[PDB]
């Protein structure tokens, strides 16, 4: 209702049977580019360090 | 998540410790705000009740077998330090009073028995 | 299950390859990767 | 409380089970409550191998075949890294200088050429 | 998924310990191996197994530089030692920044694989471990070796920092209800100590380095005497850090050596206020002196004679913990197990190995010993056989309480005696070599070298055979542990008295004066439920 | 700071208050670990004590630390010159008198 949702938010982080990164309604926006991106970040560092090992430029 | 205590009587868990709410354009009290160990020792410094104890051993009276120091706890075990009658003559020795065995500070000699609360 | 074997990483015990290959295959990889490092920098080199 | 339960008890107590060493305690402890002279020498002998004896917690670190097994452990760990360090002195690149014609000419010129007055000069050492 | 949540995910400090010792065994045996390969080159004058690079021989000394000053003595000695024992010691349930705890720890994976990357990507960073500018520039090292070297320091760098805060801020208001900070054991004192140089020398050396990366890459000439710097400048930005580093890997080793000290002889430690205010005497004298590593560089006639009145004065604190541990183990019942062996060989041989410190102080005698192996066989006196030792040590004592499997004592034994035994033999006739001149960091030497070459070439071959019973021996610590408690009394942690039954001891077996032994034999995960009391 | 005349007083009266075995064997470890070694009249406190928790191998072991505690031979056999009639009454054999 009002922006008093402090005394309704404190009784769903209690009682929730999630963690608390991913318990609110929203937590997917967050979460989905960003596990997405992380996985292109450190597969793009593992090409260019052993594509360089063997002397290979761009 | 269900009804507000008042004082630290009404407090059987951490469902009755949210309270109620501020309003629309004020800077809230911490009697309006607070959910979890936070309010719990609010409740008690207005009153005068201490809910985390700092108050160390008693180094007052020996140990007997017949009459012994009753350490309390809400464990079967507890971790005690003796170091002496006169407080600090006695080295620092630690012991571990069980609820079927009492230590007995193999220097000093004193007897600790547990009190299960 | 508090007990001997619960703060560990590896299991040891009841276990279908025996534990005397991960335990040894650790020491050679420890053991066996500066002399690689030595052959791939001394073969780019050109000597031998 | 036989003649057979307490005499030569120093061969036989840290194979008997629990349940059989806590009653010669518990009748040896309502044996010492009657005044003494009246004990027999068994007696006196088991009361004291049962709590100051060489049994359980009293037993030493090193017995007499363990320093033996450390010290033929060393001189078997001494031996192996001998017989690899020699493998590695057979095969080795020895340059043209470590001969013994080549550090006798060498001699000569630092014979000529005063060195090491004082101490010694010899380049010599096969 | 509670794989992932316990042992990648994690909170318990007593659970990244076991990480920290396994991660720690591995970069030790890793530069143990590059030092065997350095040994079997200096062995007999030539050419022999590098064929004619002399590269791939300063790659191999930098990297068994860095991955047993930064990688095995700092995650065993902070990690393993500090993460699990500080708690239990003060008598605390878990560490006050738990997160900062898991990424103290995770920092340091991805520093091994650009330390291992720096190694294959060009001829190599043969810089040295002191990472000099005009040598580490565009002209001699040009390309991506020294760049992803000097980035493996400053990962290092900020997970020590973060578990130095950690440390300070949990022993200030997470102890038990009766302790003030004047009854804290000694280990904690010794965490302390070095936490605080942690935070005092270490923006220093991040400083320097990111200068030396905006010298090599950004042209900005902080230290290049074309365009109005000096080398000289980075030398006193890298030794400013350098000389609290050395104590950092000493001090955490002091304390553990006095708990088996007060421990296998059953005496409480001789003064233990006198040994807290020599621990904090040595940790501030060490701050004022770092100019006794350059004595050669051209300095004043009268900053020479600053540094050696400042340099002597440390042995002052020493000797008073030295004597003190003489007079601990003076009066006392004396039994020899395991620990007590490496005890024992830690008392002597950091004597010898700091004795040699006394010699190199002065600006006079320094002329004849820089850059010479007399400074090597300094300084592995000190380092093998003081940290190591030390290490070992507290292995072998806290194993069986933090495992709950026991050990072979026969093969420990024969471990200590091999590494005795071999150790001695490497590092004496370096003495010999220096005082008759060989220099440093150099694959070929002159014929007159070669005989002692020989005989420290011998004693390295006899310390891998005691690493590889190292191994074996905790083989069998983990499988049939269990049966390897009534082999040997070693297992007790305190004898019987000489009026103490046997039957009254059995019932009261453990007395101690810290928390930490009289724990169940695994540790709980929650430990301290109710609080402790001190009186 | 403490002399020998308030030694041997201030541990006769710990040695006249003990109620167990323990407490026995607390005193009597704690009295051997001092530069004084314990007057004749504190060993005779002390073998009375064992004899009212009665145990008969602590009143052995007393006269075996006494052997270890004394500088001379000779000092310990004036020790027992003394302590000869505490030890017929009660009935204590030495260690040398049982060969266990
Ligand atoms: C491992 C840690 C460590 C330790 C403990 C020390 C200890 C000391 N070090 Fe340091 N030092 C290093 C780390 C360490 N050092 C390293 C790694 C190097 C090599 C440099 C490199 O190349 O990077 C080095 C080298 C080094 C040098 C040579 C620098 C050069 O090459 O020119 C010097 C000289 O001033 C010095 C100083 C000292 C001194 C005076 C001590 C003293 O603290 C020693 C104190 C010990 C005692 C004195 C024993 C006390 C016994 C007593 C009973 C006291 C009796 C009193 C008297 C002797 C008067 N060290
Ligand atoms: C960290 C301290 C340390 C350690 C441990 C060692 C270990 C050894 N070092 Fe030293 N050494 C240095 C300090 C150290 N060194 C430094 C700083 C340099 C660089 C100098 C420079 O760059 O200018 C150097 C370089 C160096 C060189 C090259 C010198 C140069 O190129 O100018 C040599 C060659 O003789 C040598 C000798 C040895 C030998 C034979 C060992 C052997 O002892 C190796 C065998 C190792 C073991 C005996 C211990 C194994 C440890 C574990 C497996 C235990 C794990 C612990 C737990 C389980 C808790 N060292
Ligand atoms: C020669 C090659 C090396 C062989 C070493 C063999 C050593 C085995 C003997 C041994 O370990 O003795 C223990 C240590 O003794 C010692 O006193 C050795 C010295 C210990 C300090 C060494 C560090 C310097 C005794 O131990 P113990 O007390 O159980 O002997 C009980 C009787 N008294
Ligand atoms: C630059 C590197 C150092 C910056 C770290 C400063 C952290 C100061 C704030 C702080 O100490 O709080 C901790 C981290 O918070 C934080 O502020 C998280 C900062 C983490 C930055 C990690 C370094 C990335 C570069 C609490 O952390 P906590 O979760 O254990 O508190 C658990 C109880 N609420
Ligand atoms: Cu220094
Ligand atoms: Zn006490």
């Amino acid at each position: 209702t009002a922006t008093e949702k402090i005394i309704e938010l404190q009784k769903f982080y209690q009682s929730t049977n999630k963690p608390i990164y991913a318990a609110h309604p929203r937590s997917k926006y967050y979460l989905i580019p960003y596990f997405g991106l992380l996985g292109v970040s450190v597969a793009a560092t593992l090409f260019y360090t052993g594509r360089a090992c063997f002397g290979i430029k761009d | 998540q269900f009804k507000t205590a008042t004082s630290i009587a009404e407090v059987e868990g951490l469902e009755n410790l949210v309270g109620p709410g501020a309003k629309t354009g004020t800077v809230p009290t911490d009697l309006e705000q607070a959910t979890g160990l936070e309010r719990y020792e609010l409740l008690g410094k207005l009153e005068g009740i201490e809910v985390f104890d700092e108050t160390p051993l008693e180094a007052v009276r020996k140990g007997t077998m017949k009459d012994p120091i009753l350490i309390d706890s809400y464990d079967d075990y507890r971790y005690v330090g003796c170091t002496g009658v006169p407080a600090d003559s006695h080295n620092i020795e630690w012991l571990k009073p069980t609820t079927e065995k009492n230590a007995r500070c193999w220097e000093c000699g004193s007897v600790y028995k547990l009190n299960f609360l | 299950d508090v007990g001997p074997y619960s703060n560990l990483p590896f299991k040891v015990k009841n276990r279908r390859v025996p534990y005397a290959v991960p335990h040894f295959l650790f020491f050679a990889i420890g053991m066996g990767i500066p002399f690689f490092a030595c052959y791939v920098q001394l073969k780019r080199s050109g000597s031998i | 409380l036989s003649n057979a339960t307490v005499t030569n008890l120093e061969k036989r107590w840290e194979d008997l089970p629990e349940t059989d060493q806590k009653d010669i305690i518990s009748q040896l402890s309502e044996r010492q409550k009657l005044p003494w002279k009246d004990l027999t020498l068994s007696e006196k002998k088991a009361a004291w191998y049962i709590s100051f004896g060489e049994w359980g917690p009293r037993r030493p670190v090193h017995t007499k075949e363990d320093k033996l097994y450390i010290f033929w452990g060393t001189v078997i760990g001494i031996v192996i890294s001998a017989t690899i360090f020699g493998a590695f002195r057979y095969n080795r690149n020895v340059p043209k200088t470590m001969n013994r014609e080549w550090q006798a000419a060498s001699d000569e010129y630092l014979k000529s050429k005063n060195a090491e007055p004082f101490t010694g000069y010899s380049q010599i050492q096969s | 998924m509670n794989y992932i949540n316990r042992w990648l995910f994690s909170t318990n400090a007593k659970d990244i310990a076991v990480l920290y010792f396994i991660f720690a065994l591995f970069c030790g045996l890793l530069g143990s191996i590059m030092s065997l390969i350095l040994r079997l080159e200096l062995s007999a004058p030539g050419n022999q197994i590098l064929m004619g690079n002399h590269q791939l021989f300063n790659v191999v000394a930098t990297a068994h530089a860095v991955l047993m000053v930064f990688f095995l003595v700092m995650p065993a000695a902070i990690g393993f030692f500090g993460n699990y024992l500080l708690p239990l010691m003060i008598g605390a349930s878990d560490m006050s920044f738990a997160r900062l705890n898991n990424i103290s720890f995770w920092l340091l994976p991805p520093a091994l694989v650009s330390l291992l990357a720096s190694a294959l990507i060009e001829n190599g960073a043969g810089t040295g471990w002191t990472v000099y500018p005009p040598l580490a520039g565009v002209q001699s090292h040009s390309g991506p070796s020294v760049d992803l070297a000097i980035f493996a320091l400053h990962l290092t760098s900020i997970s020590s920092l973060l578990g130095a805060i950690n440390f300070i801020t949990t022993t200030l208001n997470m102890r038990t209800i009766g302790m003030t900070m004047s009854k804290l054991p000694l280990f904690v004192w010794a965490v302390v100590f070095t936490s605080i140089l942690l935070l005092l020398s270490l923006p220093v050396l991040s400083a320097g380095v990111t200068l030396l990366l905006l010298d090599r890459n950004f042209n900005t000439s902080f230290f290049e005497p074309a365009g109005g710097g000096d080398p000289i400048l980075y030398q006193h930005l890298f030794w400013f850090f350098g000389h609290p580093e050395v104590y950092i890997l000493i001090i955490p080793g002091f304390g553990i050596i006095s708990h088996i000290v007060s421990t296998y002889s059953k005496k409480p430690v001789f003064g233990a206020i006198g040994m807290v205010y020599a621990m904090g005497s040595i940790g501030f004298l060490g701050l004022l002196v770092w100019s006794h590593h350059m004595y050669t560089v051209g300095l004043d006639v009268d900053s020479r004679a600053y540094f050696t009145s400042a340099t002597m004065v440390i042995a002052v604190p020493t000797g008073i913990k030295i004597f003190s541990w003489l007079a601990t183990l003076y009066g006392g019942s004396i039994r020899y197990t395991t620990p007590m062996l490496y005890a024992f060989a830690f008392l002597f041989l950091f004597t010898v190995g700091g004795l040699s410190g006394v010699v190199l102080s002065n600006a006079s005698l320094d002329i004849a010993f820089h850059d010479t192996y007399y400074v090597i066989g300094h300084f592995h006196y000190v380092l093998s056989l003081g940290a190591v030792f030390s290490l070992f040590a507290g292995y072998y004592y806290w194993s069986p309480l933090i495992t709950g499997l026991y050990y072979n004592n026969n093969l420990a034994n024969i471990q200590f005696w091999l590494l005795f035994i071999g150790t001695n033999v490497t590092f004496f006739p370096m003495h010999f070599l220096g005082l008759n001149g060989m220099p440093r960091r150099i694959p070929d030497y002159p014929d007159a070298f070669a005989g002692w070459n020989a005989i420290s070439s011998f004693g390295s071959l006899i310390s891998i055979i005691s690493v590889i019973l190292f191994a074996y021996v905790i083989y069998d610590q983990l499988v049939n542990g269990l049966t390897n408690k009534q082999l040997s009394t070693n297992s007790l942690f305190k004898n019987p008295d000489f009026i103490e039954s046997n039957i009254i001891f059995n019932d009261n077996s453990i007395k101690s004066s810290s928390i930490d032994f009289l724990l169940t034999s695994p540790p709980l995960p929650h430990t301290f439920n109710t609080p402790a009391i001190q009186s | 700071e403490e002399t020998y005349e308030e030694f041997s007083q201030r541990y006769e009266k710990e040695f006249d208050e003990a109620y167990d075995l323990f407490e026995v064997q607390r005193v009597l470890n704690n009295c051997f670990s001092y530069d004084i070694v314990p007057s004749p009249a504190v060993i005779g406190k002390a073998l009375n004590a064992c004899r009212r928790v009665n145990d008969y191998a602590t009143a052995v072991r007393v006269f075996e630390g006494l052997k270890h505690k004394v500088e001379t031979k000779e000092q310990y056999d004036a020790y027992l010159e003394e302590l000869k009639d505490v030890r017929e009454e009660l009935g204590i054999d030495l260690k040398e008198e049982l060969f266990p």
